[PDB]
């Protein structure tokens, strides 16, 4: 189109709103009810442009440039003065019951209420009556409730209602009276609550986990860094002060996560926190753990690895890219292990073969927000991949989208939107053990064991495709539900099957495997995803090694003496009494690690590695996408006798010593270069960022924002002269003021967003090239591999039905998004979010053995007893039992496995 | 809609005749408002039921009406101030048809500037007290403002 | 219509005889909120632009500025040539109290430009200092050499890319710099005549002194007593206030601005906040203004007093030194009073002055009005027409009106020579249009005692000045009425929401001064001071250029001294009323 913005031309898209089109060219309109996401109601009256009907017109017309669009040959106006006088009064209508809360308000700095009101040169108060006040609801140990700053802009019923799919959070009142929150005190119990602290224009919505150590935003130092929580890999902004991690921003990345993150990995950080983790390096002599420096520890370790017989290496799926291959680097190819058990192993696998193999295009995570039918096989999406499952809405939501594009209603008409789609939407069939998040919009769901989950499956791809193979045993109302799901999938465009490795079993992802092929053998565009465990899952299994198991018998056996252990507790993946044996039996045990485990104790030597927030690193997300993160603040910049350094940074200097005998501290883009000529299938990894030697226009990328304060009185209480700026070899960031963030730097990894003018989170509105778009200059990461042009043949393994044995129990997984990643669980913040360790039983079941709800029964599994009270699941199946996957005492490899002496207590 | 003066009694009552007399012909329920009524405390329960009933979606209606009830609450007080009738004209030709979300609030200060148009006189004898905003702080020098 | 309007000045004569001689196609004017026509030439014919401003019928004949910019950072460059750096000069023509700017636009790899020292032989100082700040070249100059830092420094500080922190002490630099002093060849500095004459006898004059002026060396070479060639070596009292504007915010850059000419104070924060407001689109009340020109002419009283007392001192008198503190004391009272601060007060602020008037500085004022011009007709009398001095002073380091223009000097030698040019007449800015006083001229030689009396008869003048703000005082508020306004009043922030909204964002992240280019010309106490600012639309200035009057005193220094006498050098140094930070800044 062609609009003419005071006499300039600019080209713009004609199906674009004028307040996004004018956005997207970097002209600043106030507005507070419109965003990107969301889509459009007109509630603020703040984002007013003088509309003129031909080129030369006089009075024009007031119009509201978010309902106005952008169609050709449109003359507006923003910076006469009709439009600046009533944008300043409408800041000063919300300005009339606003309260002096400013230097109490957690989001002073960060306000997008700030910003409009200076933006609108309205300084002068001539308002001289009372202001309304509201009390203060709890929402929970996450959001922090303050009803005093809201200016009535409806964004959080908006997301939480329509976005999110929540059920608690509404309006209340009428006229200046309105209330925003829950009917009464509670937890806002969405998988995505934490985004109303973005959402929200004002500080009614904040970070409580941020306010209890509280600074602002232009104090914090902060780095482009990928999640952990999950195998998702949602881009994040760490941010601290004072070395501590303070918050965990949203990072847009147009690809993935563009404005959302779930509350996991917005609140699940505080194991950086810890004070309990390892700091510098330990040696355990006699009983004395004493403490060493990096260069006694890396020579020590050396020399009792030099005169040991055989080296092995347990990798983790938590640790990167490069840091699982310095191991493998260390100890060699063949005596390398994956920290993973068989069947985990093995499932994963499958599921990477499935993806870079079967054929099937996997979608992004923010495509998958454009697909017309959705299947999900045996993964509880809200609970292991949340981001996925929010996205999954907005696919089921995109039916009623669809329905007012066919009568003349734009996309960002979210009102009429929803006016045509009343109760219309896009078919959604979800599987599981139990029931899901996603029940309340699902087409269907199907509450069945994880081997009847597989047969449904099957029985749908020989239903959609007859070269599948056949399902014998299927309950002719269970066939017609078959059908109907067949008859969703068969009509749609754009169909999409998700499955994962969480489920436990590997028939859940054959029969996913063989929906997709004959979905795509009809035709159809179907997609594929793929939910991993943990953040580099898939990163671990296409690097590759033995399992836990192997390595296990290689500790008891005896043939292995010495284990390297990296970032791994180990018993997550096997049994505690097995691990314990093995590395009580082993005479070196050297655990390289950043949080305290169990292992620990019977460690040799333990290496302070570092987290996420203090070191750099590749890893692969579920899509199979390459990502760097970066290290947020040196962890030596205040306490001068922590040595915590990286991973590969250990063990590469490990290697380097017990070689030739000298510490050799590499750098990061040494390492990348390692991967690449060794594994060629991680040789994508290297485009994921650049290398050290970037710069934008010869300066490097700045962690922290330009006021930065407190620098010469920081670190003033231990001592007044001012230490080392670090110096950060490894990326093209410093750890400094005295580097680049502009948002129009030709980068594509952005620590924060801040323009002038526009501190608050819709300063990506500048560092976008289109708003609502893709980051400028290209998102951030690069996949690995790409669609292969032959798929996979048809898993002829149709599993059979689940038959109820007495005397064992099928472990039904159910996981928790509060309470299954292991780091989020040491997160203090976390252990009043998650629910008590509830054991779930039939009431057939509870009937079987007499016991109630609330009861203490106790099972024995692996020689160790241990009791749980019962809550009675009525949608579980009997002959099943239901457990918390990834609690304390609870594995996640117990999924899928048989329970033995279920008995009371 | 609008309140009108005994100069516009002689008209008929159609739509377009109402339409260029300044006013609405509405539900042709007229209602005559005598000489003892004072026109201060009749437009002030008028925009106290516009504010108290309105639906409160939009800014300028939500969050203008009261400062409008509160202006005339000072007024029906005698504590009026230089520059609230001015408020009230900037806030009646900031809630025009379109200007809002929707027409109740045009219809809510169609008597104010009727009132005001018609009867002004009655409106700046509740200004009694000078402008004061801000109060002095012991420490700070004002600055005097000209 | 507003004086801070952004302009093009195309209805400026110089850009129609531009026009006329060059073509319509050989330059691009820029509008700006400078006031001054800024006009982008080729880089071929600046040589030849420069000669044609040089000789117009009413010729430029003063190269005001010249210094470079790194463009590569800046995003708002709409209607610009393409430039990853820029070389502008500053040109002023008296007689038509006008000026000009051109601007040379250079690439990354090509940083050459033809140098300006053939037209306007000031230029030697300023080129040499833009390559050592920005590496930028100049093609023919004679002695290309840093100026502001070591021979032995790696980088360019001012370019965009160099960090602007200080780098770690380490104490094997020192050894290594106090071996170069020690082992520290007069061929290097350009100088000539290695002791041909078995006479030419070398010594150090700095760096450290026993003087108020800062610290700097001259190597001078003498026959006997006779001064041949002198070799300044400045960049001893470099603090990179420049780069530091590239690192403070509008607000924070304030006490910056302080130290710059740490005699001035509030004269040197007077261009800062008025280019300031220039950005900001701010008009000042009349009072403000009055308050401004108040707290100028005593810092200017100050720095006079200090002065005179200085160079009485150096010719060997050394009573008046101590009643001239005395009565710089008085002035600090007042001050002390008004601001809280003595030398640097900081209390300029964007819009206004930080804080309204105490109840009580005109009793202050008028114990020093009535103080004041008693001691000055003492120290006249007492020292100043002393016929010793007067034979240290007079026909000592003499220069006419052609060397006071073709090297820049500004203030009481470029009015000793009788050109009639104050920027308080000519550009009149901060309402000095409302004050009767006026301009001393001398005869038209401009030796030390000439400087010295008139800058006693500006001090009378900045009293004359000061007696009529006393007898006349407007009533209004000390700050704008704009939302630019930084900080807004305080009263308003403790009690208004909007206001504390304003407050907060404007001591934190910043005033948003929208992308312009602005310019403010003052007359400083030691000459004539410029703050040249350029905005990238951001919280913080994309380019601060500070014009000092004492870096072109500095650089006249060898060509009015050559022939003379090492006493008569001191007495020169001493009657420039010039100090060190204002030369390196
Ligand atoms: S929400 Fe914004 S405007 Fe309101 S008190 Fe907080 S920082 Fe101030
Ligand atoms: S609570 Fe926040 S997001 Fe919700 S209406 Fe109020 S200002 Fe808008
Ligand atoms: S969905 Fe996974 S990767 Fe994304 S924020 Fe949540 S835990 Fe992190
Ligand atoms: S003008 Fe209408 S839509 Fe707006 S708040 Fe008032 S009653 Fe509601
Ligand atoms: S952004 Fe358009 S009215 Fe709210
Ligand atoms: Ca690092």
């Amino acid at each position: 189109a062609t609009i003419h913005v005071d006499g300039k031309e600019y080209e713009v898209n004609g199906a674009d709103n004028l307040l996004e089109a004018c956005l997207s060219l970097g002209l600043d309109i106030p507005y507070f009810c419109w965003h990107p996401a969301l889509g459009s109601v007109g509630a603020c009256r703040q984002c007013a442009v003088k509309q003129y009907q031909n080129a030369e017109d006089t009075r024009g017309r007031l119009v509201m440039s978010c309902m106005t669009p952008a169609s050709d040959g449109t003359f507006i106006s923003i910076d006469d003065e009709e439009a600046k006088q009533f944008r300043e009064s409408v800041v000063e209508w919300l300005m009339t019951n606003h309260p002096h809360d400013c230097p109490v308000c957690e989001e002073g700095g960060n306000c997008h209420l700030q910003d409009m009101t200076v933006m609108t040169g309205h300084s002068f108060r001539r308002y001289r009556f009372t202001k309304r006040t509201h009390r203060n609801q709890d929402l929970g140990p996450f959001i922090s409730h303050e009803m005093n700053r809201c200016i009535a802009c409806y964004r959080c019923v908006r997301y939480y209602k329509d976005y999110a799919g929540g059920t608690d959070l509404g309006v209340y009142g009428a006229h200046d009276n309105v209330y925003f929150g829950r009917p009464e005190d509670g937890t806002l119990e969405s998988e995505f609550s934490g985004n109303l602290v973005e959402i929200c224009p004002t500080g009614v919505f904040t970070d409580k986990t941020h306010s209890e150590r509280y600074n602002r935003k232009w104090d914090m130092q902060f780095a482009p860094s990928i999640c952990q929580q999950c195998s998702i890999g949602c881009n994040i902004s760490p941010g601290e002060r004072y070395g501590e991690l303070r918050r965990i921003e949203n990072r847009y990345n147009g690809t993935v996560n563009h404005y959302f993150l779930c509350d996991r990995g917005r609140f699940g950080y505080g194991y950086v926190n810890l004070k309990d983790r390892p700091r510098q390096p330990v040696q355990r002599r006699g009983d004395d753990f004493i403490t060493l420096n990096a260069e006694q520890a890396m020579q020590g370790a050396a020399d009792i690895l030099r005169q040991s017989k055989k080296v092995i290496g347990i990798g983790s799926p938590r640790a990167s890219v490069e840091s699982n291959f310095a191991l493998r680097e260390l100890v060699g190819e063949e005596n390398f292990y994956t920290g993973i058990a068989h069947g985990e192993q093995e499932r994963l696998q499958l599921a990477l073969k499935v993806l870079r193999e079967g054929g099937i295009y996997t979608p992004a995570l923010r495509e998958i927000e454009s697909y017309d039918a959705v299947l999900v096989l045996g993964e509880d999406v809200t609970q292991t991949g949340a981001r996925v499952a929010l996205a999954v809405r907005q696919a089921v939501k995109g039916k009623a989208r669809e329905m007012a594009a066919a009568q003349k209603v734009a996309d960002w008409q979210i009102a009429a939107i929803l006016n045509i789609g009343q109760r219309a939407k896009h078919p959604l069939f979800v599987t599981n053990v139990d029931d899901t998040r996603l029940d309340d919009i699902a087409a269907w769901t199907y509450r069945a064991p994880v081997e009847d989950q597989a047969r449904l499956g099957f029985a749908i791809a020989h239903a959609l495709d007859n070269s599948a193979p056949a399902v014998d045993g299927i309950e002719p109302e269970l066939q017609s539900k078959i059908d109907v799901i067949v008859q969703a999938l068969a009509g749609a465009k754009k169909p999409l099957i998700i499955s994962g490795t969480n489920a436990g079993s590997l028939e859940v992802i054959q029969a996913a495997a063989n929906v997709a092929k004959a979905l795509k053998g009809r035709g159809a565009d179907v997609g594929i995803t793929m939910i991993a465990r943990s953040v580099n899952s898939m990163g671990l299994g296409i690097m590759g090694g033995g399992s836990l198991e192997e390595a296990l018998t290689e500790l008891e056996t005896g043939r292995a003496d010495a284990v390297v252990v990296l970032e791994n507790d180990l018993h997550r993946h096997a049994s505690a009494t097995r691990v314990n044996a093995a590395l009580a039996k082993a005479p070196l045990v050297m655990v390289v690690d950043h949080q305290r485990t169990a292992i620990m104790e019977n460690a040799h030597l333990v290496l302070s590695a570092a987290s996420f927030a203090e070191s750099d690193g590749t890893v692969i997300n579920n899509e199979g996408r390459a990502q760097r993160f970066f290290q947020v603040y040196d962890p030596a910049y205040y306490d001068s006798k922590t040595v915590m350094l990286e991973s590969w940074r250990w063990l590469h200097s490990l290697h380097s010593t017990l070689l030739s005998r000298e510490v050799d501290w590499t750098q990061l883009d040494h390492v990348i270069d390692a991967v690449v000529a060794k594994i060629p299938e991680l040789a994508g990894i290297k485009d994921a960022a650049p290398d050290a030697t970037f710069r934008i226009r010869g300066q490097k990328l700045a962690r922290e924002p330009h006021r930065y304060s407190g620098r010469t009185a920081m670190r003033a209480n231990i001592s007044v002269h001012e230490p080392r700026q670090p110096q950060d070899i490894d990326t093209m960031f410093t750890f400094s003021m005295e580097g680049n963030n502009q948002p129009t730097a030709h980068r594509s990894q952005v620590p924060f967003a801040w323009a002038p003018g526009w501190n608050s989170p819709q300063a990506w509105n500048k560092f976008q090239d289109e708003v609502g778009g893709k980051l400028r200059f290209g998102d951030p990461g690069v996949r690995l591999f790409e669609t292969s042009e032959n798929g996979l043949d048809y898993f002829t393994s149709v599993p059979a039905r689940f038959q109820p044995q007495d005397g064992k129990w099928r472990i039904a997984p159910y996981y928790h998004l509060f309470g299954s990643d292991e780091l989020s669980q040491r997160a203090p913040v976390f252990q009043s979010r998650m629910p008590q360790p509830y054991i779930k039983l039939n009431p057939a079941d509870a009937a079987k053995l007499g016991v109630n709800a609330g009861t203490r029964v106790s099972f024995s599994y692996d020689g160790n007893t241990v009791t749980l009270p019962v809550e009675i699941a009525e949608g579980l199946t009997a002959g099943q039992v239901g457990l918390p996957m990834g609690m304390s005492g609870i594995a996640p490899v117990l999924a899928g496995a048989h329970l033995e002496d279920l008995k009371e207590a | 809609t609008d309140f009108l003066t005994e100069a516009h009694l002689d008209l008929p009552m159609e739509f377009e005749s109402i339409g260029k007399a300044g006013s609405r012909l509405g539900t042709a329920l007229a209602m005559a408002v005598d000489h003892e009524i004072n026109m201060v405390s009749l437009v002030r329960n008028l925009e106290e039921f516009f504010a108290r009933e309105s639906c409160g979606w939009c800014t300028p209606c939500r969050d203008g009406l009261p400062w409008s009830v509160k202006i005339l609450r000072a007024l029906e007080r005698g504590e009026g101030q230089p520059g609230d009738i001015e408020t009230l004209e900037q806030l009646c030709r900031f809630l025009g048809p379109g200007k809002t979300f929707c027409a109740h609030a045009p219809g809510a200060v169609e008597p104010l500037q009727s009132a005001i148009k018609y009867f002004r006189e009655e409106f700046e004898a509740g200004i009694k007290q000078p402008f004061s905003n801000t109060h002095l702080i012991n420490g700070i020098q004002p600055n005097l403002l000209k | 219509e507003p004086a801070w309007q952004t302009r093009d000045h195309l209805d400026d004569p110089v850009i129609g005889e531009l026009r006329n001689r060059f073509g319509p196609d050989a330059f691009t004017v820029q509008a700006t909120r400078t006031g001054v026509p800024v006009v982008w030439i080729k880089r071929e014919q600046l040589l030849e632009v420069g000669d044609f401003l040089k000789k117009l019928p009413k010729p430029y004949v003063m190269l005001f500025d010249l210094h470079g910019m790194d463009e590569r950072l800046r995003t708002h460059r709409e209607g610009l040539p393409a430039a990853d750096f820029s070389v502008f000069y500053h040109l002023i023509s008296i007689d038509r109290n006008r000026d000009i700017m051109l601007k040379v636009a250079l690439a990354e790899n090509d940083l050459h430009v033809p140098t300006f020292t053939k037209l306007f032989p000031n230029a030697n100082w300023y080129e040499r200092e833009t390559w050592d700040l920005f590496g930028i070249t100049f093609d023919g100059h004679p002695n290309l050499r840093r100026i502001m830092m070591p021979q032995t420094w790696k980088g360019h500080p001012l370019r965009k890319d160099y960090p602007a922190r200080a780098t770690e002490f380490s104490p094997f630099e020192l050894t290594k710099a106090k071996q170069d002093l020690e082992m520290e060849k007069p061929e290097e500095w350009g100088m000539k005549r290695g002791t041909e004459n078995e006479d030419f006898m070398f010594l150090n004059l700095g760096p450290n002194h026993p003087s108020a002026h800062g610290a700097f060396r001259i190597v001078l070479q003498l026959d006997g007593e006779e001064i041949v060639d002198c070799v300044p070596d400045i960049g001893y009292h470099h603090r990179g206030a420049e780069k530091m504007g590239e690192r403070q915010s509008w607000h924070s850059y304030i006490p910056y601005t302080d130290r710059i000419e740490y005699l001035g104070g509030c004269v040197n924060e007077m261009p800062y906040v008025l280019a300031v407001e220039k950005l900001a689109g701010i008009t000042v009340p009349d009072r403000v203004n009055v308050i401004r020109v108040m707290l100028s002419e005593l810092f200017r009283i100050n720095s006079h007093l200090l002065y005179i007392s200085t160079f009485i001192q150096d010719v060997g008198a050394m009573t008046p030194v101590f009643f001239a503190f005395t009565d710089r004391q008085k002035i600090y009272d007042l001050v002390e009073a008004i601001t809280g601060f003595r030398m640097h007060p900081a209390w300029f602020r964007i819009g206004g002055v930080a804080h309204d008037l105490p109840r009580g500085w005109d009793r202050l004022l008028r114990e020093f009005l009535d103080w004041m011009p008693k001691r000055l007709a003492s120290y006249e009398k007492a020292a100043l027409q002393n016929t010793i001095l007067k034979g240290r002073s007079q026909g000592v380091a003499a220069y006419g009106a052609k060397e006071a223009l073709e090297w820049g000097t500004t203030g009481a030698g470029l009015r000793a020579t009788g050109i009639d040019f104050d920027v308080r007449k000519a550009r009149p800015y901060s309402g000095y249009e409302n004050f009767d006083f006026e301009i001393p001229v001398g005869g038209g030689v401009s030796d030390c005692y000439t400087r010295v009396m008139l800058k006693v008869e500006e001090l009378r003048q900045s009293l004359r000045i000061l007696e009529q703000c006393l007898n006349n005082m407007p009533e209004g508020p000390f700050k704008a009425d704009h939302p630019l306004t930084t900080p807004p009043p305080k009263e308003r922030t403790l009690q208004h929401i909007e206001t504390l909204i304003t407050h907060f964002l404007q001591v934190s992240w910043g005033p948003v001064m929208p992308a312009n280019e602005s310019f403010q010309m003052i007359e400083a106490t030691k000459g004539i001071n410029s703050y040249y600012l350029t905005s990238d639309g951001s919280t913080m200035s994309y380019r601060t250029r500070i014009r000092t009057p004492s870096y072109a005193h500095l650089q006249q220094i060898p060509a009015a001294i050559r022939g003379s006498l090492v006493s008569d050098l001191i007495v020169y140094l001493g009657s420039i009323d010039f100090v060190m930070s204002d030369v390196d800044r």
